[PDB]
RNA sequence: GCACGCCCCGCCGGCGGAUGCCUCGGCCCGGGCGGCGACGAAGAGCGCGGCGGAGCGCGAGACGCGGUGCGGACCCGCCCGCCCCGAGAAGCACCGAUCCUCGAACGCAGCGCGCCCCGGCGCCGCCGCCUCGGCGCCUGCC
RNA sequence: GGCGGGCCUGAGGCGGCGGGGGCGACGGGCGGAACUUAAGCAUAUCAGUACGCCCCGGAGGAGAAACCAACCGGGAUUCCCCGCUAGCGGCGAGCGACGCGGGAGGAGCCCGCCCCGAAGGCGCGCUGUGGGGCCGCGAGGGGGCCCGAGGGCCCCGCCCGAGAGGGUGCAAGCCCCGUACGGCGAGUAGCGCUGCUUGAGCGUGCAGCGCGAAGGGAGGCGCGGCCCUUCCAAGGCUAAAUACGCCCCGGGACCGAUAGCGGACCAAGUAGCGCGAGCGAACGGUGAAAAGGACGCCCUGCGGCCGCUCAAAAGACCUGAACCCGGCCGGCCGCCGGCCCGCCGGCCCCGUCUCGAAACACGGACCGAGGAG
RNA sequence: GCAGAGGCCCCGGGGGCGAAGGCGGCGCGCAGGCCCCGCCGGACCGGCCUCUGGUGCAGAUCUCGGCAGCAGUAGCCGCUACUCCGCGCCCCGGAGGACUGAGGGGGAGACGGGUUCCGCGGCGCCUGCAUCUGGCCGCGGGUGACUCGGGCCUAAGCGGCGG
């Protein structure tokens, strides 16, 4: 396997930003060595690996920023599109359950006027 | 043709690339058994965007 | 279709287990010289038949009696007729208040079909 | 000559690849692409040719957006929706 | 009969399911019954056979008792130690005779830690059963 | 005459793919569903696998990445990677991200060129807002 | 005159929010054929159809009477059953509703006007806002014979709330998976003329233009009068029953690889073809298990021979027909009849229209599959 | 006679002690056809009654697939042409003899193709004879710009414009 999400969760966006660049030339140097030992194939297993670890290093970094943009939008009017609830485009353009069951003042006591009643006939 | 568009160059590009036969090692991978790529082409009996 | 109309109904009625599921509607003199003995079922009771019975238009909606304002009485037979179903639905119909005391709705018993057919 | 000699003339590419659609449909002088429908708004859609609408149609492709959102209207989105409403 | 209409009576649709299952299905699919000390022990009629678990095969040809060298899930066979094809050359390294796990009962059970954990699930579960629900 | 060509007393060999038998596919008929998109759809082009052509699946975080709950040994070749009361293979279900170019397709073209601050830069509505035009209707001052 | 201010019209920019495009069905709105039928062909019919365009939604549209009727009357809409005839039509060919009656399903309302006015949704607004599914266990079979292998036989058992089904080396309730049993109201109405449309006929619905009301509309033959019965147009909302592809699930007196979708084949709208719109294939099956061919003999080698694995080569593959062809053996020969069997006798090439075909009439090399009340 | 459906086939129809299919030979029926035996084959198949139909082929310039006789036949008739020797191929090298004959069978661009380019190996395919050849097959490479061309300008034209 190779670096575990959990641990790289615990290191500051410093030291994040840092190991990615590390594994990006380590990327680069096994791209150079496959090219370079053409004849043989060796496998290269640490290739795979860091190709993986540099996106679990860029998941990590993206989930921070979301998280931390998320909360100075938190509770603001006009949020970004990115932290608004998903839905649909459709659900997105339709009347809330209160816009819907909305009644006329006069209907409204209509309503009130003659609520249901449970009633059994024999 | 010498004076090709870099977007002819590149779609041209990719039918180079994907003109290759199925790999040995695939064929033993999948058990293939019928052993011809069919979508390779060959430049003189081929008409490539036509 | 028979199976799912049944489904259908058979929601309805566990959404409203006391209430029945048809709504009590009159007896209308069947139209035409050739149906004119025969009686059936039409939209609602008339206003002057539920002033009869001392009813109102929303009280008689609630007691699950339909009522059609346009149909107009015509015959003082028509009237009487139909102001006697509404007496004897009246009898009938029980209406539980109290919120729900659990027992009284579970003993309620549905009715199946056109009430008073 | 009306066949063979005139044959030996043909030289030049009347159609070119569509950005649209990527076949060798759009014409290069009128620079309208005859499947496409480039540079309209709307595809080509025609309906004398079912063959045509089955070739190039909503499901041939990848379908990666419609795929992911009806799996979760049929999971999570119907939740979401009524939390919004 | 069947009285649950969703589960597929149609041969094809059966037939597709057992040649196309997802892996977890084809390992539960891939099952033997235990031996008599086994189930007493263990509590269960049959285990999904895995790598370790020595099989006496009681049907066809290539009867014979060794361990579960490998198992082929596509195949829906697996390979006993001891069980293989009669070689041309004494020098040709042995090729294994496969053997669906029907054909076998498991004289000995892999313990692991998480088949303990999966023998103790379906032990409870079969006592809600054996409590008649 | 013989050979040839016919016929066939049989006996074999060829060439073809008929006939049977099956069959992860069709085809009808019911249910269920009705869930796309400027928060970038449908579609298209180029990519992306250690060895990788096609198909699938992804999108420069690419034949995938994370989180949770399952599962519990494999991983179609060669590998190497796991292996173990958890240490975690295949599989499974959601959920969170990433998401090149074109495309309703949006600075302008379609692969070439700008403007501008550092946010960016399409169009048409609607509602406010700010700036200002008119010898439209007048009004006040000096 | 010149400037400031309001109001009224416009102009640029910013912000928030919406719109656009997709889907071979169902749905609404439009534009709109012709082949065809009429044994010709103009009206008609096809057909208020194909196709083109525009527009939604899970349904849509429709919808709470300016309704139907003529009664010992009903009562929004949609859909189903029945009347399929009332009518229409070169009254020709054809075409064509509806009200009753039986059902499914049921549900009602609002605005303008009108009164009050800013009490309001308050930068607007007095040209009137506001009120009146997931998850889970899961029963019971041994012995002999024999087989490459039982899921075969032959004796005996057992479990069935489970003898639906699939797999497993031959036909398995008990070998495996599952199955049965669980749990969490005005440019209007009308009218005049015109075009389109309907079954609607001196006018069914519509529309252009001219003219245009007031108590008005309808009652299936116009006009003028008088009644009578029934309703309120010129504004808006509305669930339900109804329709239906993609996709998902189940089923079938369905098809079985020239069939069934064009497409069962690891890569089909693929390969390929056409400048393009568009067109568009073929191709299933070794075996239980790849055990996919041991070894020796040879060959310059290629390759051959022995045999090997297997139950069997079943060897790039199941069975392996016909046509057609090569070896070897037997004859010299078409059909029908007679006989020991190569002689005698008879015999034109079918299908087809046709008075009449062996026809110098037409179709047919051959064989297999498909092929038409 | 064919294909399916509902029953039956007295201990619950016939089957790896050999199903269907194929091939040769009987027998039975006026005949459609049926039945048996042997051989191949290798897993299914019927008789009877009731039911259902995409139910029986010699023709259709029938569809599709194979394939015969013609037949080792017609042909392999342009562009002057090859020969000797050497690992000796139409490969290659040397030597003779030619030819295209500077509006070249010469050397380069535009377009159109799209890797055909080059090196190494190879002949299973193709090179209508052959191949040790090659434009063929496999493998590994290959196109470098301030000054050349695009880009840029406008032409014929085309798109855009409150509307």
């Amino acid at each position: 396997p190779g670096l575990k999400a959990k641990d790289l969760v615990g290191l500051s966006q410093e030291d994040l930003q840092r190991k990615l660049a590390d594994l990006k030339r380590e990327l680069l140097s096994l791209r150079t060595m496959k090219a370079t030992a053409g004849p043989v194939p060796e496998r290269i297993a640490r290739f795979r690996v860091c190709k993986k670890d540099v996106a679990r290093v860029l998941t990590v970094i993206n989930q921070k920023a979301r998280d931390e943009a998320r909360a100075a939008f938190e509770g603001a009017e006009h949020i970004p599109k990115t932290f608004r609830p998903r839905l649909t485009h459709a659900m997105r353009c339709q009347l809330t359950e209160k816009q819907k069951r909305l009644l006329p003042s006069k209907l409204m006591k209509r309503k009130l006027q003659f609520p249901k009643l449970k009633y059994a006939v024999k | 043709t010498a004076n090709k568009t870099l977007s002819r160059k590149l779609r041209l590009a990719k039918k180079t690339k994907t003109n290759k036969n199925i790999p040995r090692w695939v064929i033993a991978k999948d058990h293939l058994k019928k052993t011809w790529n069919y979508k390779r082409h060959h430049w003189r009996r081929s008409h490539l965007k036509l | 279709r028979k199976i799912r109309r049944r489904q259908t109904r058979l929601q309805k009625a566990k959404a409203i287990f006391p209430c029945p599921l048809q709504k009590l509607r009159p007896s209308v003199t069947r139209c035409s010289q050739k149906f004119n003995l025969t009686q059936r079922i039409g939209r609602g009771f008339t206003l002057r038949e539920l002033q009869g019975v001392g009813l109102s238009a929303g009280k008689a909606r609630q007691i699950g009696i339909a009522v059609d304002p346009r149909r107009k009485n015509k015959s003082e037979e028509s009237v009487a007729r139909n102001v006697a179903r509404l007496k004897e639905y009246l009898s009938k119909v029980t209406i539980f208040s109290k919120q729900a005391k659990p027992e009284e709705i579970q003993q309620a018993i549905q009715h199946q079909g056109v009430v008073m057919p | 000559s009306k066949g063979t000699a005139s044959f030996g003339k043909r030289h030049t590419r009347i159609h070119g690849s569509c950005r649209r659609c990527g076949k060798h449909s759009f014409h290069l002088q009128k620079h309208e692409c005859a499947s496409c429908g480039y540079p309209s708004a709307k595809m080509r859609r025609y309906n004398w040719s079912y063959k045509s609408l089955r070739r190039r149609t909503q499901g041939t492709g990848s379908m990666s957006h419609m795929r992911k959102v009806y799996r979760a209207y049929n999971s999570g989105t119907l939740k979401a929706n009524a939390r919004k409403y | 009969m069947k009285l649950n209409s969703a589960v597929t009576a149609s041969r094809r649709k059966c037939r597709k399911a057992y040649f196309t299952a997802n892996a977890e299905t084809r390992a539960k699919m891939m099952s033997s019954r235990l031996s008599k000390e086994l189930r007493a022990e263990h509590k269960i009629k049959t285990m999904p056979i895995r790598r370790g678990d020595i099989v006496e095969i009681f049907t066809g040809g290539h009867k014979g008792t060794g361990k579960v060298v490998e198992v082929r899930r596509r195949d829906y066979k697996i390979c006993v130690e001891g069980i293989n094809q009669k070689a041309r050359n004494p020098e040709a390294k042995p090729v294994p005779y496969p053997i669906h796990p029907s054909n076998c009962i498991i004289k000995e059970l892999y313990m692991n830690g998480s088949r303990y954990r999966a023998i103790k699930r379906r032990q409870e579960r079969n006592a809600e059963r054996l409590a008649r629900i």
